[PDB]
RNA sequence: GGGGGG
DNA sequence: TATAATGGGTCTGATGCAGG
DNA sequence: CCTGCATCAGAGCCCAAAA
């Protein structure tokens, strides 16, 4: 409580859609969310993967 | 001269009768004793090219010195019967009929 | 429509379905001519709907047109185009290809990196033309046409075309592929050794990126005809010269199982 | 009906022998043969004929149909074309 | 929607 | 390098193990029938105990190994990197684990069995179900990958 | 590994481009029958039959070895197209 | 692959839809469904 | 605007793309009505005509690149040299 | 040799038969030994006692019976032939005008006929029909996904028998009826049942809540005639509801026993259900002239009680095996059967209705066509109808044991999720958890468990043994899924003395949860460890030491295994493998007791104890579906005593009566030099030499000479052009002699063919008028050998037209079969496995000399790397190696029953048993302990295997006990540095041979209308390269290798004609041309009439045509 | 939307 | 060509629609 | 305006594939 929020920030624990994000946070924010959220998923289940893909 | 870009556009009525080579105007095929085709049907070789290459249907034209020739008695073209896969036909409706596609 | 083997006829879907189109159309034409009711040129005209319909996307509107005593809905020019069998994707972005072979794959150690075991006997067909060629140069037939005739029965071939098609295929390289090709590695180029025996050898270091083990699995060869095509081979495609993984940069071809036990 | 037209007499023949052949396997309890049904067409009937009748009556098959399976194969692409050199 | 009961 | 039953090596320490974990899973039982505990947090903490007897056995199994047999063709080809991964050298010489019901509800009754052992055939049914789950999960994986990949080369090919 | 194949991918600014050099080099010797090589015969690249020794019939293989001679010379617009084509075909027949 | 910069020409979309898809079998909202979803 | 890998492949210029992807005869309606010119810019068009595709060996930066030794190219610097 | 068995479980019954499945089911169907009255209503007699009385005239079915076969099995085999019997029928046909009687026996065509073994011949090909699991018809209530608190009642039939009903209670809390895919209030459906406000709420009222819901006033303002015709007119949208018409259309869906049914165990399933009994199989019924109701109302009472907590009350799981069944071959054949009576009953009612009312008799009024056509189709073209699987007799035992859960009333692609795939707990005992396929299909398709039976209503049953106190009968009670969940079941292994149960806490199972139990509690107990598994997986010893995921693979390899000249049975059994050879019904067995008057490589005479002389003719080299050989042969000489039941012959893959599907051989575990890696498997040349792994093939070649218009085909020995080199081993009709060696390209049968109007061309004809050879009438077909096919000529088969017993398809003289034979020794590249999920190709055969081989000489056989074991976890293969090896010195064969086998204790007394004679001959002979054997235990007991401070001899045997010993590398002859698993294992070829498999095109076949080659090795095809393919090419940037992909390589015409050319010219293959597939893209748009333009950089139109196209 | 191989 | 006969026998996500 | 709600178009590759 009593917490500065930028727009765009999560407010709920899951899983943003990136569309709300795009609005509120432009591209770059979203281009962020979506190569960070991908990666997640890869890592985990040990592949290495470069980003620039 | 080399092919740069492909485009694609609606046929005209006018436009598709550009492209026959005649109208079909018989279902019959072929017929079932000679096996060959039935004239003014679907693989008639007076619209869209002869069986054999440079040949005609009735044989009075059996080689290329003719290439260009339209034979008096069975009417078809002496050229390549490559030309099967490319010479169209086309379809008179008495009414017109909507495309599918531009409707559903 | 064919002739098949046994003197039967084989015909494609679109005949029926234009026939259809050309009785109604006939039949629409002669109701016309005699003047009949409303109610009856009415039906007619639909049915001309209905036929021009199934020509063109079959089962799109209403009940598929089917041959009698089938269910199978006839296949119309929309299915021809569209769909995993559609011609796009069967036809125009894969195709099946001439100079190509496939059997199964056993582990070659002994070979160098660049190198596969390559079975004689599929060599000579994938490079069938080559040694016709070079048949005629050293003389083992007198001419092109006769070489050929040489190998259509295999008590006639003799043992000087091993050692013709041994100098065809020098320093020339074909092409291993192992299905599913996930990525670019499900193909490489490999300068044959010619072996007895109907298998392919391949090496074990390019096992991982094939994920090819020796259960069972085949392999296809293809022949890179042209000058440049084997030139894209031997410089882009050659296995020695892709190490890592174009994905992570890391090593792809790298000790495994047996190789990091010994060592 | 048939995508090899054929002339209406020769139809009414057709399913004429058809429907002897009937009335034939329904006393014999089996097939008849070709001579079974020339005889009972009656004069003018050989087995010869019968079986060249029948040749003549055969419809097409689709190059679409599948080869068993339904899933990936069709009946056209185990055809050569024999046409082209 | 049914051709042979539209016409029926 | 080879591979005899021998070579899979229970260790000593498993006995030990299985006996804390059975006095231990007495006591939460006391808890259900005494009130202490619901029926949900009676299944939830056999879970965990058993996970973590689970952990247990596997690092004795390869302290056993490395301290005791450090050149035993499973440690070998494990460590090296050559084959084998510590969770499946767990059920050659420790225990199978935990397994899955049909549904997605792990079971309360372990496989105390290793493969050396040999396991009974209601352990072997019991493991069964998650066997047939992963193939499943498997094969219809492979076509949402394949149909993945497909739209991935459409929109980059460029 | 193609012998060299390091030093070669460095005579480029892309891999593609080395590919190119090779794959046209390899066609003009083939055209004319090896006379235009830039290789002295003991350069040669040979191939061992079951008679013996004779030349590498892989021109493909040649082109390669003869680039790193540095006695080739690429690049774009050197010379209309057309124009090479004859002084070549006047220097080595075909 | 070549640990060194890209060669002009080289079909960068074609390797990475390869690099992202073939890792796809092998992957178990927590799995391949979330990659998906993004 | 963001979209899906699937709705952005469908939405390419190049209607020979979109039509081998999916959804073809909405795809083909859409461009003969517009009467769409594809300019054969990325792969899939050129490997349907069954051109020489816009990469590697294809790639226009390398394509046209020359090959000539020193001997057959000083052997044709010095006729053209004068007049 | 001594055969020890292990295990101490007492086995009550025996197997069931394996086929029953199959045999009792179409016997069941048929029934043509049962006397017509006493035919009971099932089967056959159910589907006419269901079509007819046919009315208006009323046709009348008195009885059927079924004649002998026109022809035996072998000779249907042997001429494409079904084999089937004649059906007739006895029908009355009755005048409802007159009075009228006439009455004949009709033929209604043939029905095929099972063999002994359970398959069938259909033209001439060994068929055989998979049973289908289904959800068996009932009433079931599941809980409803949208409200986490109701429920939905669903009401299924029979397959086609019925539509689907949904009893969904809708939000707005009146109770919806779905039928059809439409909804509409239930409450209407009710008044037509002639219902009253009072009995809805005098029977349920209780739940004030609902019952008051389901009442709606516009409804009940119509008496039940009324209410009738007005849900008709919901129903169907455009039909006048004429009292009659909407009665019909009614009657139809839910009352009518013709449109609508239930299945028998769709009946008990209902009754058990809601506690009525129904008096058919129907929803409801037409009585005193008006509907009365049967089972709507107790389904409609048995949904809201569970609405609200009421005891007794519960939800349906549909993949609980007492709700899902099986559709046998009986039940299957008998769906089509009653499609194709009901389509010839169209045809009565349509021929009683015209040619005279009078002059009418039975014979004329039944035309048999659509029956005959509805058998034959079910037979040929169902999904469930498959060609035979008899690579070996294991395949076809299993096979006929199938259960799939797709085909005509099952899953589609799709429609299965995962519910259906899973194992559910019910399958204990009943469907194998191991045997299912790998990849999509995996749990859809199954294999019944060894000691399952289903019975008459399609529910697997399983057998128990009952538990009285503590003490177990010998009486065992065969139990569906659902009865099983209301006892507590003790486990098989459970420890007794006696009768009676020795230990206090017992492993058992209620409901398939496992659960511990006293002696006290217990009411069953298993009968065996084999009942849960299917019949390959009760095939493979120490199963208890493998992960299933391996075991399936082992299971589903047996199905695979090739017959050997050689074949042995394994070295360590299960005990199942006597069984399967006698239920398959491939050797031969003693009918009584005898003497055996003659033994022959052909046939076998016994005289029994009755004095009649009995002759066993024996199948020789016949031709299986997959081309293995099935050849029975002679175990018994002349003058040998038999006894009721015992070998006479041997099958294929089978020794001395028991399963052979493979040999033992001489295993060593261990690295090879790389020839090992990644499950490569290494061979002793030694295994050539004394043909192990030898298997015969036979393959079968046909050709038709036909008439045509250009003239007759003939078979001959005359073929323009040929010389007599190529025609040496033909005989005088043109037909290759029998024995004769034939290779590829060798002439099989000669036959020519007529030139068509490319009577030879005028360039051709110039050519020939120079060597003065005029062209010939006739140009050569004959039958060739392909690439990579050959052998030895065993047979030859002519039938021509005007020969006595023989007439082919209309248009063709004469068809000739040639048989060919191979000897297949293994090679290199052909694959290898054991029981255990392990598989390898051969990669390397070493001479004899580089094997490794024990002390005193004797080299290993097969090399396998342990690399293979520890991320497979399939263990068993390693004690089998280990008790192998006791039994290869012991000489000796085991028996270890799965679940209760040999143990490690029991292993290792056997293996010091063998040590003595390993070693003791060689310390009698004069030798000692070796140098090198010594260096090895310095460095063994550096592994803590043997113990320090013992003798060798005492150390060696160490090593021995953990089934190791000392090995020496024939390249060098020193030791391997380690000792090494060393035993006797159990492998099959299977029937994946490069032989089979090799295949390569340079050009050849093309498609019709795309140009591009065809596939497939049958057609001479080429490789796909398909999306994926060209995505590699992409990547690498390889647009020239892409591009002849493209074009040259495939539908560029002009392109592969010119590339072909200049190869042999030894020019380098032209720039491509436009690809044909293409200009077929192009021809195909413009016949949807859209325009598609090639341009140029100026945008002006190019022809890819080149004029061809335009005027 | 499909029996076998990878 | 002439009794009269008159109405049929699966599962998912995206997108464009009639409706509280 | 917004939301149900339906109608449509998707659902891995290559090879035997036993018609
Ligand atoms: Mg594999
Ligand atoms: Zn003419």
């Amino acid at each position: 409580d009593g917490d500065y929020v930028e727009a765009g920030q999560p407010l709920t624990r899951g899983a943003i859609d990136p569309h709300q994000l795009l609005e509120a946070k432009g591209p770059e924010a979203v281009e962020r969310y979506l190569v960070e959220e991908i990666q997640k998923v890869y890592r985990a289940q040990g592949v290495k993967l470069h980003d620039k893909h | 001269k080399e092919v740069r870009k492909v485009r694609i556009a609606l046929a005209s009525p006018e436009k598709i009768r550009s492209w026959s080579y005649g109208e079909v105007e018989k279902p019959e095929t072929i017929n079932y004793r000679t096996l060959k085709p039935e004239r003014d049907g679907l693989f008639d070789e007076r619209i869209f090219g002869p069986i054999k290459d440079y040949e005609c249907a009735c044989g009075k034209y059996k080689r290329q010195r003719f290439e260009g020739k339209v034979c008096e008695r069975c009417g078809v073209e002496v050229t390549k019967s490559i030309v099967r896969r490319y010479r169209m036909g086309h379809i008179e409706l008495a009414t017109p009929a909507a495309h599918i596609w531009f409707v559903k | 429509m064919v002739q098949v083997d046994g003197g039967r006829f084989a015909t494609s879907d679109l005949n029926d379905l234009y026939r259809r189109l050309i009785n109604r159309n006939n039949r629409l034409k002669k109701l016309l001519a005699q003047g009949a009711p409303e109610i009856i040129i009415r039906n007619e005209k639909r049915m001309l709907q209905e036929a021009v319909d199934a020509l063109l996307d079959n089962g799109r509107r209403g009940a598929p047109v089917t041959n009698p005593g089938s269910d199978r809905p006839l296949r119309s020019l929309t299915d021809i185009l569209s769909g995993k069998q559609g011609r796009f994707r069967q036809n125009l972005l894969g195709k099946r290809v001439d100079y190509s072979g496939r059997s199964v794959i056993v582990v070659g150690p002994q070979l160098k990196l660049h190198q596969c075991g390559l079975p004689k006997r599929m060599a000579l067909e994938l490079f069938k033309p080559f040694l016709l060629k070079k048949m005629e140069e050293k003389g083992i037939a007198p001419n092109v046409k006769a070489a050929r005739r040489m190998l259509e029965r295999q008590r006639d071939i003799k043992d000087e075309v091993w050692d013709a098609l041994e100098e065809v295929i020098h320093g020339k390289v074909v092409l291993l592929n192992r299905a599913p090709t996930l990525h670019r590695l499900g193909i490489q180029a490999f300068q044959p050794v010619l072996v007895e025996g109907q298998s392919i050898q391949l090496h074990p270091l390019v096992c991982e990126a094939f994920n090819a083990d020796f259960d069972g699995d085949q392999m296809a060869v293809h022949v890179p005809l042209s000058s440049f095509a084997q030139a894209e081979a031997r410089i882009q495609m050659l296995s020695a010269h892709n190490l890592l993984s174009p994905a992570s940069g890391e090593p792809l071809a790298k000790p495994s199982r047996d190789i990091i036990l010994g060592l | 009906a048939r995508t090899i037209r054929i002339p209406v007499h020769m139809v009414e023949t057709i399913n004429k022998l058809s429907r002897t052949a009937r009335q034939l396997q329904q006393e014999l309890g089996r097939e008849p043969t070709y001579e079974e049904i020339a005889e009972a067409m009656g004069p003018g009937w050989d087995a010869k004929r019968v079986e060249e009748t029948l040749k003549i009556a055969q419809e097409p098959v689709s190059l679409e149909t599948p080869i068993g399976d339904e899933k990936d194969s069709f009946y056209g692409d185990f055809i050569p074309d024999e046409h082209l050199p | 929607s049914d051709p042979v009961r539209q016409y029926l | 390098i080879t591979i005899g039953i021998d070579d899979a090596v229970i260790p000593e320490e498993k006995k030990q193990y299985l006996e804390e974990a059975d006095r231990k899973l007495l006591q939460i039982e006391q808890a259900y029938e005494m009130g202490f505990l619901t029926d949900r947090e009676r299944y939830d903490q056999i879970l965990q105990l058993w996970t973590e007897t689970t952990e247990k056995v596997t690092q004795a199994v390869f302290k056993n190994f490395e301290e005791n047999y450090p050149f035993n063709p499973l440690y070998v080809m494990a460590q090296s990197g050559a084959r084998g991964n510590p969770q499946q050298i767990r059920q050659l010489c420790g225990l199978r684990g935990l397994m899955q019901k049909p549904s997605g509800e792990t079971f309360e009754v372990p496989v105390r069995s290793s493969f050396r052992e040999g396991l009974t055939v209601l352990e072997y049914f019991i493991s069964s179900h998650g066997a047939r789950k992963g193939g499943a999960d498997t094969a219809l994986r492979t076509a949402d990958s394949g149909y993945l990949t497909r739209k991935l080369v459409d929109v980059t090919h460029e | 590994a193609e012998p060299g194949i390091d030093k070669l991918f460095g005579m480029v600014d892309s891999k593609y481009r080395l590919t190119v050099v090779v794959a046209k080099r390899a066609q003009q010797l083939l055209r004319h029958g090896f006379k235009n090589t830039v290789l002295e015969p003991e350069e040669r690249p040979k191939m061992q039959t079951l008679e013996g020794l004779f030349d590498d019939p892989n021109a493909v293989t040649w082109a390669m070895k003869e680039l790193l001679t540095g006695r080739l010379v690429f690049g774009e617009n050197l010379v209309p197209e057309d124009r090479l084509q004859k002084e070549m075909e006047r220097l080595y027949p075909v | 692959s070549m640990a060194r910069p890209v060669s002009i020409g080289e079909a960068v979309g074609i390797v990475a839809a390869q690099s992202i898809g073939e890792p796809g079998t092998q992957l178990t909202t927590q799995g391949l469904p979330r990659v998906i979803e993004l | 605007l963001l979209m899906g890998v699937t709705k952005s492949a469908l939405s390419t210029k190049s209607w020979l793309s979109a039509a081998s992807f999916q959804n073809t005869t909405h795809v083909l309606t859409e461009a003969a009505i517009a009467g769409k010119k594809d300019e054969l810019i990325g792969l899939k068009e050129n490997v349907i005509l069954g051109r020489l595709i816009p990469a590697g060996t294809g790639s226009d930066f390398v394509r046209f690149t020359q090959v000539v030794d020193q001997k057959t190219l000083k052997a044709i610097e010095e006729a053209r040299k004068e007049a | 040799m001594e055969i020890k068995r292990f295990g101490r479980i007492r086995e009550v019954i025996p197997l069931p038969p394996l086929t029953e499945i199959q045999v009792e089911s179409y016997r069941r169907a048929l029934q043509a030994d049962v006397p017509p009255e006493k035919r009971e209503n099932v089967g056959i007699q159910a589907a006419f006692r269901e079509t007819f009385p046919i009315e208006e005239l009323v046709l009348d079915f008195l009885e059927y019976r079924l004649g002998e076969p026109p022809f035996p099995q072998d000779e249907c085999r042997e001429k494409d032939l079904t084999y089937q019997a004649p059906l007739y029928a006895r029908l009355q046909l009755i005048h409802k005008d007159t009075g009228l009687i006439k009455e004949d026996e009709v033929f209604l065509g043939h029905i095929p006929l099972m063999t002994e073994d359970g398959s069938f011949i259909i033209n001439g090909a060994d068929r055989v029909i998979v049973s289908q699991i289904h959800r068996s018809p009932g009433v079931y209530f599941t809980p409803d996904p949208a409200r986490p608190g109701r429920y939905i009642a669903s009401i299924i039939p029979l397959p086609k028998r019925g539509p689907w009903i949904d009893l969904e209670v809708e939000p707005n809390g009146v109770v919806s009826m779905k039928v059809n895919k439409r909804k509409f209030p239930l409450v209407l459906l009710l008044r037509v049942l002639g219902y009253d406000q009072e009995t809805l709420a005098r029977e349920l009222g209780a739940y004030g809540e609902l019952v008051q819901g389901l009442m709606d006033e516009s409804v009940f303002a119509m008496r039940p005639e009324e209410a009738l015709i007005r849900l008709f007119t919901l129903l169907r949208p455009g039909d006048p509801p004429k009292r009659d018409k909407a009665v019909a259309y009614v009657y139809g869906l839910i009352a009518d026993p013709r449109r609508y049914d239930l299945g028998e165990a769709g009946r008990y399933k209902a009754e058990e259900k809601l506690g009525i009994r129904l008096s058919g199989r129907t929803l409801a019924r037409f009585e005193d002239g008006e509907f009365k109701d049967e089972v709507f109302l107790p389904t409609l009472r048995y949904l809201f009680a569970l609405t609200a907590g009421v005891p007794g009350h519960e939800v349906d799981d549909i993949d609980h095996l007492g709700n899902r069944r099986i559709r046998t071959v009986g039940e299957l054949m008998t769906d089509q059967f009653r499609v194709g009576l009901a389509r010839l009953a169209r045809g009565v009612r349509e021929r009683m209705l015209m040619g005279s009312e009078d002059s009418l008799t039975p014979a004329k009024l039944v035309n048999s066509r659509p029956l005959e056509a509805a058998i034959r189709e079910f037979f040929s073209r169902s999904q469930l109808s498959q060609f035979k699987d008899e690579t070996n007799p294991l395949s076809s035992l299993r096979h006929k044991r199938r259960i799939s859960a797709l085909g005509p009333g099952g899953l589609t692609r799709e429609r299965a999720g995962f519910d259906v795939r899973d194992v559910h707990r019910t399958h204990y005992g009943r469907i194998c958890p191991v045997e299912t396929p790998e990849g999509a299909n995996i749990g859809l398709i199954t294999s019944l468990a060894a000691y399952a039976r289903v019975d008459e209503l399609g529910f697997i049953r399983t057998p128990y043994r009952r538990v009285v106190g503590g003490v177990v009968t010998d009486e065992v009670v065969y139990m569906t899924a659902t009865e099983e969940d209301r006892y507590t079941i003790a486990q098989a292994n459970t420890p007794l003395e006696g009768n009676r149960i020795a230990a206090e806490r017992v492993v058992a199972r209620r409901k398939g949860e496992p659960v511990i139990v006293s002696p006290e509690e217990v009411e069953f107990m298993d009968v065996s460890p084999k009942q849960v598994f299917s019949v390959n997986t009760n095939l493979i010893p120490f199963l208890e030491h493998d992960d299933a995921n391996r075991a399936l693979m082992g299971s589903n390899m047996q199905t695979q295994a090739v017959p050997l000249i050689r074949a042995q049975a394994p070295v360590v059994m299960t005990g199942l493998e006597e069984r399967v050879v006698r239920d398959s019904l491939a050797a031969l067995y003693a009918e009584e007791d005898g003497e055996v008057a003659k033994v022959d490589g052909n046939r076998i005479v016994v005289r029994y104890e009755d004095g009649r002389l009995v002759e066993y003719p024996l199948r020789r080299f016949y031709r299986s579906n997959q081309g293995t050989a099935l050849d029975q042969r002679p175990r018994v000489v002349v003058g040998q005593r038999v006894r009721k039941g015992d070998l006479l012959a041997d099958g294929p893959a089978s020794e001395n009566g028991f399963l052979a599907l493979g040999q033992n051989v001489l295993v060593a575990i261990m690295p090879f030099d790389g020839y090992n890696f990644e499950d490569a498997i290494v061979i002793s040349e030694e295994l050539l030499k004394r043909d192990f792994y030898t298997s015969i093939h036979i393959e079968r070649y046909e050709i038709e000479a036909r008439d045509t218009k250009l003239g007759p085909e003939r078979i001959t020995r005359d073929i323009p052009h040929l010389s007599e080199a190529a025609l040496r081993d033909l005989d005088e009709e043109g037909v290759v002699r029998i024995g004769a060696e034939v290779k590829p390209g060798d002439i099989l049968v000669g036959r020519t063919s007529f030139k068509g109007e490319s009577e030879p061309t005028p360039e051709e004809r110039l050519l020939r008028s120079i060597f003065g050879e005029k062209a010939r009438d006739v140009k050569d077909t004959s039958l060739r050998v392909p690439p990579g096919e050959g052998g030895i000529v065993v047979r030859t088969v002519r039938l021509r037209r005007g020969d006595p017993g023989v007439e082919l398809k209309p248009g063709v003289r004469e068809v000739v079969r040639v048989y060919v034979a191979q000897k297949r020794k293994l090679q290199v590249g052909d694959k290898l496995a054991n029981r255990h999920g392990n598989k390898g190709v051969v990669a390397k055969i070493l001479p004899v000399e580089d094997m490794p081989h024990l002390p005193d000489g004797t080299p290993v056989d097969v090399i396998l790397n342990p690399l293979g074991v520890p991320s497979r976890m399939n263990l068993g293969q390693i004690l089998e190696t280990h008790l192998g090896l006791a039994g290869y010195f012991l000489g000796q064969r085991y028996i270890s029953p799965i679940f209760d086998g040999a143990k490690e204790p029991e292993i290792k007394e056997l293996l010091a048993q063998a040590f003595e004679v390993y070693f003791g001959k060689r310390k009698g002979e004069g030798f000692g302990v070796d140098k090198r054997e010594v260096e090895v235990l310095r460095r063994a007991e550096k592994l803590g295997l043997v113990t320090p401070g013992k003798t060798p001899e005492e150390q060696l045997k160490e090593l021995f006990l953990q089934g190791k010993v000392v090995l020496y590398d024939g390249r060098t002859g020193e030791p391997i540095e380690g000792p090494i698993v060393v035993g006797q294992m159990f492998i099959m070829k299977l029937y994946h041979m490069v032989e089979d498999k090799m295949h390569a095109r340079s050009t050849g076949p093309y498609s019709l209308i795309t140009q591009q080659p065809l596939g497939g090795k049958a057609q001479f095809g080429g490789q796909r390269f398909g999306e994926m393919e060209v995505w590699a090419l992409e990547a690498y940037g390889a647009a020239h290798t892409l591009q002849e992909m493209l074009t040259l390589k495939s539908d560029d015409i002009e392109g592969r004609n010119a590339a072909y050319e200049a190869i042999i010219k030894g020019e380098d293959v032209p720039e491509p041309s436009v690809p044909e597939s293409f200009r077929v893209l192009v021809k195909e748009l413009q016949a949807l009439a859209l325009d598609v333009q090639t341009l140029d950089e100026k945008d002006n139109p190019v022809d890819i045509f080149e004029g061809l196209a335009s005027k």
